[PDB]
């Protein structure tokens, strides 16, 4: 589940 | 050592209430905006309104004999048709007219 | 009943040991043996 | 000053401060409605 | 499932070892006890202070760490503030790595940190710069203001109005569970 | 393709700048004024941070309030005073008489 | 060789464990007085060890970068060896 | 409590501890059978950084640079000022990179691993440079300034305008040190340092890449954010500052301590030498220094990592 990309809401 | 001389149990109550309110404000501040506003204002408010209206006012189930007597609710939104058996809350001074 | 069973086992397993004057976790509080050196 | 170099970049517009006061991208009433719906469905 | 390995010899080693000192030439640069404070090195001393002296008269504790340069910058002005207001309050100098339980107690998250304490929960005001905008002078001014406030409140209402709060029943157990031993509660 | 995707990125970053400006404004207007002092903060630390600090304790779902009760198993000679022993001897059995009454 | 003495020392001390992969403290209770308990270790307000165990080196790396900047502010010709060797990303 | 004969036994204690941990985990942890993880739109620090490893790295590097400190003081939630500055720096870097890509990659016709490799290679490079300099006591020697050529001698003498002294060591130290005047023994700002470095490199004809240049500039900016005293205290030197900020649990702690001890005990007895007496010496120093630099490439294959080896080849 962990990722290297951050979404817009969690920026 | 319970209690201190010169201080009053009422002052202690006031201090405790202040602590509780400050803690509540801190916990509300450090919370999710998606859930706290709803769960703290909108559900309580609606529940309060519903309970108060039910336990204070008095309601009536209204029916109509024929369909030709039904009202015209085509324009107003959220109710485009009459349904018999409708719960209607009224005030004690309301008349038939 | 749970307490009864616990005490009933404590009896058999402690009262005739000669090694459990108390619980081992508190042996630091016992006096020191004059025979050891 | 230590942080003046960074705090100089923080100059907002009138519309920006109004939008912040209103909380456009931080209140998310759609998120609130989604939460309410999910919470009621969880019954 | 969540776990953290217990510890290592490195972590348990001395956090404050000695380092070589230079000769009297490197010290020659362009920018070139204390009888008023108490350097704390023991949680016993810290607790004695917080539980007796903080109830008698207020205390001001500076929590620092060697790696920090803000602490070196703030040390001297803190010593001057101590020499100034040593009659009204006590002054302590704490290192977080040498006495961590004192830092956990005061709820310090960044260094350096001033902490004004009276009653251990009656007036605990923490001054720090979590952003990095303030300076030593600003921190010392905030500390003076907090000390003035606590003294005024202590004089207010015949000495009362400053009573311990949650620490009266928490004993700082949620902050540091090791206070259960102090209180004598079991751990089995 | 290339041009459209690069322009998409550029407008994404424009939106990011707008979001950042409104974020700064929201904070420095509302939240820096409504921020709690910290006096009424939560009087506890998370168990994970305690475990990392080496401070967590897990046991004693119960407790012993008085030192007289704490040091019983350590005294080994007078776990209960004489008066306490005499008081305890009155509860060797439950009182079915009191129960019935 | 004697110049790379320090490189040899660094390579010797290569994979020694640190505090960034484990807890920073441990409690020890005095057996004679269980009411007395000591905390051996350091301070930490940090719990993301399962992530920092892989970047532990960044602290000293950035320290070295700052020190290199300080030295280069006086003499920038100290890096020329690596530039000539072709280690850094450069456009001759 | 269980109805066993000895509830205070180690078996019972350990069982209680394991049950405690398992309960707390089953309740709080993010799993496929979650109890408490629900209605999540704004995550706390721990879960946020566990899910977004990119932000943990950025938020951590910014903390170590903006505030020279240890990871053990990493804040629970960062300030909005820091977040905004990070966003601005990201905008800058990505603008530069996007322009360069537009102009090169199209005319031509897993980020975690790449970042890990980049950081590992960079730390190895800086460690190797530090070792090379410590080989001749040129790593951290302030207020002194090392010199290995007459050009550099003149360049660093132009600092104090010919004033100051020059010191030497005998045939084992392959460079000569320069002491400016006490009023000019200061340290320079990081932006000025980066500008000087880039100017010298571009004058020599060896400019860095634009991305790396922007990286250096942002590093210097976040360092400037510290304020007046960004690296050293008033009555402090760079070596003392390094030993101060050095992580104690670092394996190289004893190595650096030994180096600084030796450097101190050498500079304490170092001899003084005039200006003209060094230039003739600086010639042979430059000769043997270029020889050692040529040998360095092979020396990297001796103990350096495969990355350094392949990049040297
Ligand atoms: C109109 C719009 C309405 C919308 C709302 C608007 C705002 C109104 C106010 C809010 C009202 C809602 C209250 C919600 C609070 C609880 C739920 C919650 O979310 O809290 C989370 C919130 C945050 O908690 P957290 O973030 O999870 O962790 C921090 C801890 O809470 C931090 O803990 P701590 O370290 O700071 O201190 C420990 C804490 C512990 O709190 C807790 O952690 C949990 C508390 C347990 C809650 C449920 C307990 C139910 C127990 C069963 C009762 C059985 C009694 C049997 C008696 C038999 C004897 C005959 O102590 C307490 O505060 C609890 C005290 C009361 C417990 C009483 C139980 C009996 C014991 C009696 C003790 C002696 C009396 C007290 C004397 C004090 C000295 C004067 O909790 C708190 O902030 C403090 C706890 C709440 C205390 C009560 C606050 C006052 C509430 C007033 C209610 C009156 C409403 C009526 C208004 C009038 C309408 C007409
Ligand atoms: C008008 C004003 C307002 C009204 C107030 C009226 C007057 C009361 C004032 C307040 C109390 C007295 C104040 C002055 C006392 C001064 C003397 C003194 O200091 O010591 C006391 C005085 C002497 O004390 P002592 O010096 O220490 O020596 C004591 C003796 O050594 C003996 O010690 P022991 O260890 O041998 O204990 C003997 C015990 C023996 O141990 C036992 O209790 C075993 C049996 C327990 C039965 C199950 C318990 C269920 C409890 C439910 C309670 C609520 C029920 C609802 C209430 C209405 C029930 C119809 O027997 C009992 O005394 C307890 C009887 C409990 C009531 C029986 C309820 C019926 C049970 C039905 C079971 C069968 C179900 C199947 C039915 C089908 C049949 C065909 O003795 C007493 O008065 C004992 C007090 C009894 C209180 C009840 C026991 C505690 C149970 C707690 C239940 C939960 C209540 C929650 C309270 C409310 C919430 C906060
Ligand atoms: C009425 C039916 C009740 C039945 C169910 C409740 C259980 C029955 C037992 C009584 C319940 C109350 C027990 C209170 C125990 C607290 C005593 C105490 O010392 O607390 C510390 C406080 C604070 O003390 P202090 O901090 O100011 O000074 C002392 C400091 N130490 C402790 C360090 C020495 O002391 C008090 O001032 C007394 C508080 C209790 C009196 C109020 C009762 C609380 C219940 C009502 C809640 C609503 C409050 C607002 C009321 C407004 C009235 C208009
Ligand atoms: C015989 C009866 C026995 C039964 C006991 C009866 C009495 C006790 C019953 C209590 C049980 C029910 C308790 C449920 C409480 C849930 C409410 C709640 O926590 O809220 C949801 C929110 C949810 O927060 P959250 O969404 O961030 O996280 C919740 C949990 N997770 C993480 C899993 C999602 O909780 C809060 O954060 C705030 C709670 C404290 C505030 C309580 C409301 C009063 C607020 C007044 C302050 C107003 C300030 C306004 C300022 C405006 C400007 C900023
Ligand atoms: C902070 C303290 C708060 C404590 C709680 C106080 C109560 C707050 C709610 C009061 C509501 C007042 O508002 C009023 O409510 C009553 C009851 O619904 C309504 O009154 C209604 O019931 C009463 C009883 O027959 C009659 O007036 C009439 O039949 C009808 O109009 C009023 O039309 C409305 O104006």
């Amino acid at each position: 589940k962990p990722s290297w990309h951050v979404a817009r809401e969690h920026r | 050592p319970l209690g201190v001389k010169g201080r009053s149990v009422f002052a202690g109550m006031r201090s405790f209430i202040g602590q509780r309110l400050g803690r509540l404000y801190d916990s509300f501040y450090y919370s999710q905006s998606s859930t706290k506003y709803v769960m703290v204002f909108l559900f309580p408010a609606g529940i309060f309104y519903t309970r108060f209206r039910a336990d204070t006012k008095l309601g009536y189930h209204v029916f109509i004999n024929e369909e030709k007597l039904y009202p015209d609710y085509s324009q107003n939104y959220f109710d485009t048709k009459w349904t018999n058996g409708r719960k209607v809350y009224l005030d004690d001074e309301t008349t038939v007219e | 009943g749970k307490i009864h069973g616990a005490v009933w086992r404590m009896k058999h397993l402690f009262a005739t040991n000669f090694k459990m004057v108390g619980h081992p976790r508190y042996a630091y509080a016992l006096p020191k043996n004059p025979l050891l050196q | 000053r230590p942080g003046q170099g960074s705090n100089a970049q923080f100059q907002t517009s009138l519309a920006d401060k109004t939008r912040g006061l209103l909380g456009v991208g931080f209140l998310r009433p759609t998120k609130m409605a989604s939460f309410a719906a999910t919470f009621l469905l969880n019954f | 499932s969540f776990a953290i390995p217990p510890a290592n010899a490195a972590a348990l080693a001395d956090p404050l070892p000695a380092t070589p000192t230079p000769p009297p030439v490197f010290e020659a640069v362009s920018s070139a006890a204390l009888k008023n404070v108490e350097e704390v090195s023991t949680m016993e001393r810290y607790e004695a202070a917080v539980y007796e002296e903080s109830f008698k008269k207020p205390i001001v504790c500076l929590f620092f760490a060697r790696f920090s340069l803000q602490s070196k910058v703030l040390l001297q002005p803190f010593l001057d503030f101590a020499a100034s207001a040593s009659n009204n309050a006590t002054f302590f100098l704490i290192d977080c790595d040498r006495v961590p339980r004192a830092a956990y107690h005061a709820r310090v998250e960044n260094v350096p940190s001033l902490v004004v304490m009276k009653g251990d929960d009656a007036f605990r005001q923490t001054i720090t710069d979590s952003v990095g905008v303030k300076t030593a002078g600003d921190l010392i001014q905030e500390a003076r203001s907090a000390l003035d406030q606590v003294l005024r409140l202590d004089q207010q209402e015949g000495g009362t109005k400053l009573q311990p709060g949650v620490s009266s029943y928490t004993h700082h157990i949620g902050v540091d569970n090791l206070n259960v031993y102090r209180k004598g509660w079991p751990v089995a | 393709i290339q041009h459209w995707n690069k322009s998409y990125e550029k407008q994404v970053y424009s939106e990011s700048v707008a979001l950042n400006r409104t974020f700064q404004a929201r904070n420095q207007l509302v939240l820096d004024r409504l921020k709690p002092s910290g006096a009424y903060r939560l009087p506890a630390v998370d168990y994970k941070r305690q475990l990392s600090r080496g401070t967590l304790v897990e046991g004693a779902d119960f407790y012993l309030p008085t030192a007289q009760e704490q040091q019983r198993l350590a005294r080994h000679f007078e776990p209960y005073s004489e008066q306490e022993q005499e008081e305890r001897r009155k509860f060797r059995f439950q009182s079915i008489s009191v129960y019935l009454a | 060789a004697r110049s790379f003495r320090w490189m040899q020392a660094f390579a010797a001390v290569k994979g020694k464990p640190t505090a960034g992969s484990c807890a920073a403290g441990t409690a020890v209770v005095n057996p004679e007085d269980p009411t007395k308990v000591t905390l051996k270790g350091r301070y930490t307000n940090f719990s993301l060890q399962h992530i920092w165990e892989k970047y532990d080196y960044l602290q000293t790396h950035l320290l070295l970068r700052e020190c290199m900047l300080s030295q280069v502010a006086k003499n920038p010709r100290l890096l020329d060896p690596e530039i000539n060797a072709g280690l850094t990303p450069t456009v001759f | 409590q269980p109805g066993v004969v000895d509830p205070e036994a180690p078996q019972e204690v350990e069982a209680f501890k394991q049950a405690w941990h398992s309960r707390m985990g089953k309740f709080n942890d993010r799993s496929d059978t979650p109890m408490l993880y629900a209605y999540m739109n704004e995550l706390p620090s721990w879960e946020y950084y566990d899910l977004h490893r990119s932000a943990f790295l950025e938020h951590m590097t910014y903390f170590l640079v903006r505030t020279g400190g240890d990871f053990r003081f990493f804040p629970e939630m960062p300030p909005w000022q820091w977040l905004a500055h990070m966003e601005n720096l990201r905008f800058k870097l990505l603008s530069v990179a996007q322009s360069r890509r537009s102009q090169l990659q199209l005319a031509n016709l897993h980020g975690e691993e790449y970042t890990q490799k980049f950081l590992q290679y960079e730390t190895e490079l800086f460690q190797a440079c530090a070792a090379r300099l410590m080989g001749h006591f040129m790593f951290l020697c302030d207020p002194f300034i090392p010199v290995q050529s007459a050009e550099a001698l003149s360049a660093v003498t132009r600092v104090d305008n010919g004033k100051g002294k020059l010191f030497s060591l005998g045939d084992d130290v392959n460079a000569l040190f320069y002491l400016p005047e006490q009023q000019r023994r200061d340290v320079e700002r990081p932006t000025q340092a980066v500008q000087t470095l880039l100017g010298h490199l571009e004058a020599t004809g060896r400019p860095f890449n634009p991305c790396y240049s922007e990286l250096l500039h942002v590093h210097a900016e976040v360092l400037e954010e510290r304020g007046e005293h960004w690296l050293t205290a008033p009555g402090e030197c760079v070596s003392q500052a390094f030993l101060r900020r050095l992580r104690t649990d670092d394996p190289a702690y004893e190595v650096y301590c030994s180096y600084f001890k030796e450097m101190y005990e050498r500079f304490a007895g170092a001899k003084e030498v005039s200006m003209e007496d060094g230039r003739k010496r600086l010639a042979t120093i430059e000769k043997n220094a270029q020889e050692e630099a040529a040998a360095y490439g092979l020396a990297l294959k001796t103990m350096g990592s495969a990355e350094l080896a392949h990049k040297a080849r």
